């Protein structure tokens, strides 16, 4: 499925 | 160790459209959703055990969160519970649907994790849709403050640091999150 | 008690750029607890004529209009009933702070009212009328004193910043000029 | 009060 993404920040 | 991540989103996007969270700042919210979860759940089994009831339903799961959080939360938790119940609870039996408890949570995975918790004999079909409104309702209370000190620090993601302010600020919050850990 | 948090959300709103020092949080933080503990104290004491003993928002703004003066009963009057009925509304809100649309925490204003005992009960639009009438008159004095600082060109509210803010208004200066 | 001075200035600039 389409998981959504969040991904590493600052 | 269950990702609630996907529904975590959807409840970001209805209370901050144009905000994201970092992907460690989702596993502290998935981390928070299991730990209230498995801590209502807990007590809503001593609940059903003191009372010799073999099945755990709403009732118990409003009780436990009753116990469990302080002051307006638990007047709006209370609040959601008994709506989605009432909501899903359709007088024609074998025609329930889960969009009719009105939720971006799973009530159907809910319901899973509740029976595999072996927390009583039987799980009644009201006590997930209780359990994942209440879920549902307290992530929107923390997505909420955390993205408003993210705005409010002039970011458009929320990281940890925004959820661990957000938390150490609101005194109900705070005074839940102390109780779901030893 | 201290509602410094809050007073600080209440900053921001009318100031936005604008900080205020350890002292003057300190004196605003008094302004608060006085006005609580005079509005509290008057609605207890109309409770008693009523047959339940009960602080109920009538209570609550019975003893606004006895204690602000002129124009500040009004408008706190105003708030506190646009906070109950936005409380009480049918649509529910999603979370606590859209349901009363206000920045003074209901809970914390409820527990202070139950721990004082001013009566056996207290109803459930008593604290929300009177958070809001706190929150009015905070924003009230921080929007006059962040006007002060700006004028003594600072960037941060200090005490005698709020001492002439409550001075210079009349009605402000007879609620709190005996706050010390 | 004094509007203007230092005699009771805080730190935090
Ligand atoms: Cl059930
Ligand atoms: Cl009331």
């Amino acid at each position: 499925e389409g998981y959504q993404d969040y991904e590493p920040e600052a | 160790k269950e990702s609630y991540a996907i529904y975590v989103y959807k409840v970001l996007k209805q209370v901050h459209p144009d905000t994201g969270i970092s992907s460690k700042a989702m596993s502290i919210m998935n981390s928070f959703v299991n730990d209230v979860f498995e801590r209502i759940a807990g007590e809503a089994s001593r609940l059903a055990h003191y009372n010799k009831r073999s099945t755990i339903t709403s009732r118990e799961i409003q009780t436990a969160v009753r116990l469990l959080l302080p002051g307006e939360l638990a007047k709006h938790a209370v609040s959601e519970g008994t709506k989605a119940v009432t909501k899903y609870t359709s007088a024609k039996k074998a025609k329930t649907r889960s969009s009719r408890a009105g939720l971006q949570f799973p009530v159907g995975r809910v319901h899973r994790l509740l029976r595999k918790g072996n927390y009583a004999e039987r799980v009644g079909a009201g006590a997930p849709v209780y359990l994942a409104a209440v879920l549902e309702y307290l992530t929107a209370e923390i997505l909420e403050l955390a993205g408003n000190a993210a705005r409010d620090n002039k970011k458009t993601r929320i990281i940890p640091r925004h959820l661990q302010l957000a938390v150490r600020n609101d005194e109900e919050l705070n005074k839940l999150l102390g109780g779901v850990t030893i």
